[PDB]
C-alpha cells in the first residue's frame, strides 16, 4: 500500500509508517507545501492528514477531490479502546440524557484554536451522533508564548438540539496535544482522558494507550475517527470560531 | 469594646454567620420579621433586637443575612445610620440596586463588603496569592467548575430569564475568575435546564459561560446542579499563564483519607470558611485593614451575573465596558 | 503456530487459554478433574487425556495447577525437551524451585514463571525508568498490595509457612527485587489468621522490611480485605538519587465517572495476560527473552519463604550474595 | 504563664511567643546547652521541648525530672483538627480492630532515623494509647545525599500489634508526616502536609500547626502531643532502631 502524510509534524508519521513492512511513503508534508501529496492522492496512495488551517479550505476541497475515500483524517484519541467504553456507557444511559461537551486540550503547535481544538471537537461528533452546529462563539489572544497565531482559545458550540459544547486550548513547549473530554448527561457526568498521569513526581509520567499504533492500524486496515462529513462539520466549527473571536459575537450557521 | 454586628435574618446562612461573629469574638443582634431571631438568639446566647432600627441602634456593622430582592432597602437603611455593610451574596438583585448601594456606602465614608465565601477557602485563596505574587507571570487561561447537589428546594422566586438556579453557582466561579484574572469585558453564555424556581431538591441546570478579561485572559466557567450527592460538591480548576499552571480538584485527598473499607465516621472539611470570613471582615470593621474584597467586587459579581444571563437569554455575547 | 500444552482448568487457565489463543497459538489443554474436556471446547482448543498426550508434540506447557504439583509436572516438561512457563510461585518450596532451575538449564529449555505485575504499566514504567539511570542510584521503596479475596483458600497451608500472606507478597517482592536488585535481608511481621484452608474475606496483613544488596531498602506491605471496597489496591513510591517517583491505582485513569454513579463505564487498560502470553510466545517462537527469567522466578520463591520464616521466628533472615 | 523553650530554633518560638499576653519566655535554648531551660523547669515554667539528640538521653531524664507534668514534646502533627479527626472515627470503631500503622516522612535533615521518625512514632502512640513496644527493627543506608539518608524501622508492641515507617533526606521536604491506620474493617490515612493545589509547582496544604501546637502549649487542658513518658518510649525505640540497623536483627526494649 502506497502512503502519504499531511500534517505539521510529516517526518513524525512517515518514520512510523516505513517502520511497517508492506508500506511505502510515497509523500509526506504539511500543509503549506501539500501539492506532492496531492498528486500521490491523484496517483492512488491512502492520505492521513491532519485538519488543515482554517484560511486552506480550497486546498481542503482538492484534496477531498484528489483521493475520495482514500483520504483519513487523523485523530488519535478517538481510536481508544478507552473512547469505545465511553460511547457505550453514554449510549446505554449511563449518564441520562446527554447536554453538555466540555474539555481541554494543549498542544506545542502555534494558533492552537486550528491545531488543537478539532482534537476534541472529533469526540464531540462521534457522541452527538453528528449534529450540526446552530451557532458557535470563540474568544482567543497571544498571551502565553508563541510564534504566530493565538496561543490560548476558548470556543463554545450550540447545536440544533440544543447540545452545548465548550472546550479550551492552549499552547505550551512541552504539551503532547492528547485531549480530556467530559461529557455531561442529567444524571451524570464522564471523562475521557487520552494521556492520564500514570506515575506522578517530579518528573510525572505519562499514561494511556498506544494511540499512534491505533490510529495507524485503522488507516492501513472506517473506524471511530472521523469520517469525512464529521471532519467538514468541524472544520466549519473551526471556520466560525475564528469569525467570533474576532466580532465578539456568535456566529450563525 | 467589643464589636457591635446587627445580623438580619435568621435562615441557615445567618446562622452559620452568628456561629462565626460570636466565635470572632463580636457581640450580636438578631433581627427577622419571622421572628425565628429570638430562638436563633437564644440558642448563641447573642441579644434578640424587636426591629430592623433596633439592631442598627448602636451597631459598628450589619450583616444582611435575607434573600438577595431585600438586600437594597436593608442596606440603604444601614448606610443612612451610619453602619457598615456585609451582605450576603450577591449584593443585590440589580446592577442598579448594586451601584446605588456602593455609592451611598461611598458619600456616608461607611465600609462595604459582600460574603463571597470561596475568597476564604484556601485552593482559592492560594491560587489568587500565586496569582498576585507574580508566580504565573501573565494569566492566559483558565478553567473553573462548580457543581454541587442542592439538598433542599429553591422556595424562592426567580425566573429562566434572570438566569434562576444557575446564577446561584455562577457567583462562585465569577468571581474567582474575576479576581484571579481582573476586570470582565465580555460575557457569553449557554444555560441548559430548567432553571426558574421555585425548584425542587435535585434540580439538574448546566451553565457554561466564556468570560473575556481586560488583559485579555479567557476563563471557562461552568455551574452546575446535580441530579443526586454524588458527590455533594465538586469543584475544579485550571489556571495557566506565563508562567505555568495552577490546578485543584476537591475530590484529591487532603488531611483524612479512607483508603479502604467504606468508613463514614471521618468527615473532615477543613476549617470553616465561615471562621476566616467574618475574623477577617471583623478586623476591617474594628479599623484594621481591608479584607480581600471589597465593594467593586461586589458590584462586578452582580454585572458579571446579570451578562451572563442576558447572554444565556438572547444568544449574543454581552459587552461590560470599564 | 505454536503448541502450547496448558495444564489445569481453573481460572488462571482459562484466562491463560484465552490469551495464548488470542496470541495465536495453538492449545491442548489438560486437567485432572476432567474439566479441561469442556474448557477446550468453548475455547475452540484441544483435549488431551494426559499430561503425557498434553506434552506429545509441544512447544512449551503452561502450568496453572495449584503449587505443590509446579515441581514433578515442569520436571517432566523439562525431561521431554518442553519449554515452560509457570504461574507463581514456581515451586512449593527455595529447594524445588532450584531444582527446576538447574533442570531447564542443563536441558537447555526456557523457564519463565508469571509474575504478572511486571506486564502492567505502572510497574513496566517503573522499572524502565530505574533501568535507564532515570532515578540515579536506588535508595528507598515502599510498595503495598491489597486486595479483597472472592474465593476460598482450598488448600491446606501452614502459619509457618506464611499461609495467605505468602500469595499475596509475591507481587510486592517480585517488583522490588526488579526495581533494586537482589535481596540480602528479609525481616517480616504477619498479622491474622493466615493458615488455609481460609474463606473469602479472610483478612491479614504482612510488612516487609527487604534490605538489597545496593543497600536500597524496600517496605512491602501485603493486605487481604475483608469487602472489596475497593477490590484491589496496589501503590508505590521509590526515590533514587535522581528523583522519586509514585503511583496510586485509585488515581483515574483513561475513563473516570465524575459524578452520579455510574457502574457501566468500567475500563482497566490492557489484560496483563494477552501481553504476558504474546511476551512468552515471542520468546518460544525464537524472539526475545521476556522482561522476567528463571532467576527472577526462583528469586521470588527465595524471598517469599524467608519472610515467612522471618515472621514466624522473630527473626531476620540473611541471604548473602 | 511562665514558658521555656528548648529546640533547634529557639529564638524563633522565643519570638513568636513573647510579648503575648500573660506569657513570658524565662528560657530558650538549644540542647547542646539546656542548663537554663532546666533550671527554669525547677523554678516551675511549662516547656516545650523538641526531641533531643541520640546522645543525650541523659539530659533528656534531667528534664522529665524537672519539669513532670509541666513537659510537652514539640509534635505538630499531633495538633491537626483532622488528627482529631481520625483518632475519634478509630476510637468509634470506624476500621474495625486497629492492627498496623505504616506511615512516611521526608526531612531535610541528616540522619533521618533520628530525625524525623519521633513525628510519626508520635502520632502512632497517641492512637495506641502508649501502648509499650517489645521489639524493634531497622534498616539504614546513605544512598541518598552525615547521617543516614534512608531509613526503615518495624515496631512490635506487646499487644501484638506493629507499626513500620520509612524516612528519607531530601533538601527540599518539609518533615511533615503521612500516617495510616489499618484495622480489620478498613484502613484510614492521616497527611499532615496534602497537596493542595497541582501544577508545575505543587502547592502545600494542610494546617497551620505550628500555630496549633503553640496554641495548646499555651492552653489549660491536656494537649494532644506527647508527655515525658510519650517521648521516653519513642527515644528508646530510635535508640534501638538504631542498635537493630547494626546488628541486622530485631532488638528487644
Ligand atoms: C460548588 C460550591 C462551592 C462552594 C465552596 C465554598 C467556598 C466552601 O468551600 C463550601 C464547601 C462550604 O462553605 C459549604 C459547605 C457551605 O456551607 C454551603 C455552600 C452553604 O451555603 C450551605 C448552607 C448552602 C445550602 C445547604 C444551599 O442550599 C445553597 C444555597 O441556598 C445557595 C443560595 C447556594 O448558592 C448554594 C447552596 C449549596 O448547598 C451549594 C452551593 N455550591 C457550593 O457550595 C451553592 O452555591
Ligand atoms: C493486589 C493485586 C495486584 C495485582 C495487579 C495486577 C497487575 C492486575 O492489576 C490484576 C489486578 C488483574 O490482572 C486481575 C485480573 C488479577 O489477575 C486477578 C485478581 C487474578 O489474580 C484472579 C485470577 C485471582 C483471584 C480471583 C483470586 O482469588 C486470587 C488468588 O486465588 C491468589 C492465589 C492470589 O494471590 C490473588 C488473588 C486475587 O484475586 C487478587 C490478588 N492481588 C492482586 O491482584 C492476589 O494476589
Ligand atoms: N496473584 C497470585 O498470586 C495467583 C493468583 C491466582 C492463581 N495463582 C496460582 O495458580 C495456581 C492455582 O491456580 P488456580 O487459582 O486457578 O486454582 P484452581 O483450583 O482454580 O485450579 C486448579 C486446576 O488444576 C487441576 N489440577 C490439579 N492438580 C493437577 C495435576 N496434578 N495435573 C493436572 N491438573 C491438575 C485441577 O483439576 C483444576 O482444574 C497456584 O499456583 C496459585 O498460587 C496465583
Amino acid at each position: 500500500v502506497k502512503v502519504a502524510i499531511l500534517s505539521s509534524t510529516p517526518q513524525a508519521y512517515a518514520g512510523a509508517l516505513r517502520g511497517l513492512p508492506d508500506v511505502e511513503v510515497v509523500a509526506a508534508a504539511s500543509w503549506d507545501a501539500f501539492e506532492p501529496v496531492r498528486q500521490a492522492a491523484e496517483a492512488g496512495a491512502r492520505v492521513l492528514c491532519e485538519y488543515p488551517p482554517a484560511a486552506k479550505e480550497t486546498d481542503l476541497k482538492a484534496m477531498i477531490d484528489a483521493a475520495g475515500d482514500r483520504l483519513t483524517f487523523a485523530s488519535p484519541a478517538c481510536h481508544g479502546e478507552a473512547f469505545a467504553v465511553v460511547r457505550k456507557g453514554i449510549a446505554d444511559g449511563g449518564i441520562g440524557e446527554l447536554t453538555t461537551v466540555l474539555g481541554s486540550v494543549a498542544t506545542s503547535v502555534d494558533g492552537v484554536l486550528g491545531a488543537a481544538a478539532p482534537y476534541l471537537l472529533d469526540l464531540a461528533d462521534a457522541v452527538l451522533g453528528g449534529e450540526p452546529a446552530q451557532q458557535v462563539y470563540a474568544q482567543t489572544n497571544i498571551v502565553l508564548s508563541g510564534r504566530i497565531g493565538e496561543s490560548a482559545a476558548v470556543l463554545t458550540v450550540r447545536y440544533r438540539s440544543g447540545q452545548v459544547a465548550s472546550f479550551d486550548c492552549r499552547r505550551h513547549g512541552s504539551a503532547t496535544g492528547l485531549p480530556a473530554v467530559t461529557f455531561i448527561g442529567d444524571q451524570g457526568s464522564v471523562q475521557y482522558d487520552a494521556g492520564p498521569q500514570l506515575l506522578g513526581g517530579e518528573r510525572p509520567e505519562l499514561g494511556g494507550e498506544d494511540l499512534e499504533a491505533l490510529m495507524l492500524k485503522d488507516f492501513l486496515g472506517d473506524g471511530p475517527g472521523p469520517d469525512g462529513q464529521a471532519a467538514l462539520r468541524t472544520f466549519r466549527i473551526i471556520q466560525a470560531a475564528y469569525e467570533s473571536a474576532h466580532t465578539g459575537q456568535p456566529v450563525d450557521l | 469594646r467589643q464589636l457591635e454586628v446587627a445580623l438580619i435574618g435568621a435562615g441557615l446562612i445567618a446562622r452559620l454567620h452568628l456561629e462565626a461573629w460570636l466565635g470572632a469574638g463580636a457581640a450580636v443582634r438578631v433581627y427577622s420579621d419571622d421572628g425565628r431571631s429570638r430562638e436563633l438568639a437564644a440558642e448563641f446566647g447573642a441579644k434578640a433586637a424587636g426591629s430592623l432600627e433596633e439592631a442598627l441602634d448602636g451597631a459598628d456593622a450589619v450583616d444582611i443575612c435575607t434573600p438577595t430582592a431585600s438586600h437594597h432597602e436593608i442596606a440603604l437603611t444601614a448606610i443612612a445610620a451610619g453602619v457598615g455593610v456585609v451582605c450576603e451574596k450577591p449584593l443585590a438583585a440589580s446592577a442598579e440596586e448594586a451601584e446605588e448601594i456602593v455609592t451611598a456606602a461611598e458619600r456616608a465614608g461607611v465600609r462595604l463588603y459582600a460574603a463571597h465565601d470561596v475568597r476564604f477557602a484556601a485552593p482559592y485563596a492560594r491560587l489568587h496569592e500565586l496569582v498576585a505574587s507574580g508566580r504565573l507571570g501573565e494569566g492566559a487561561l483558565g478553567r473553573f467548575s462548580f457543581s454541587a447537589y442542592h439538598p433542599r428546594p429553591w422556595t424562592g422566586h426567580a425566573s429562566a430569564r434572570s438566569g434562576g438556579i444557575l446564577t446561584d453557582q455562577l457567583l462562585h466561579g465569577a468571581d474567582l475568575a474575576h479576581w484571579v484574572f481582573g476586570d470582565v469585558v465580555r460575557v457569553h453564555a449557554c444555560y441548559q435546564g430548567d432553571i426558574a424556581t421555585p425548584a425542587p431538591e435535585g434540580a439538574v441546570a448546566t451553565g457554561t459561560a466564556v468570560l473575556t478579561h481586560a488583559s485579555g485572559a479567557i476563563s471557562q466557567v461552568v455551574s452546575r446542579w446535580t441530579a443526586t450527592p454524588r458527590p455533594p460538591v465538586r469543584v475544579a480548576f485550571h489556571v495557566s499563564g506565563t508562567g505555568g499552571s495552577v490546578s485543584y480538584d476537591s475530590e484529591w485527598p487532603q488531611e483524612v483519607r479512607v483508603v479502604d473499607g467504606g468508613a463514614g465516621n471521618f468527615a473532615y472539611g477543613g476549617p470553616s470558611v465561615f471562621d476566616t470570613e467574618m475574623r477577617e471582615f471583623a478586623t476591617a470593621f474594628a479599623g484594621g485593614p481591608e479584607p480581600r474584597i471589597g465593594a467593586k467586587d461586589a458590584l462586578a459579581a452582580v454585572r458579571i451575573i446579570h451578562a451572563a444571563a442576558e447572554s444565556a437569554w438572547t444568544g449574543r455575547a454581552v459587552e461590560l465596558p470599564v
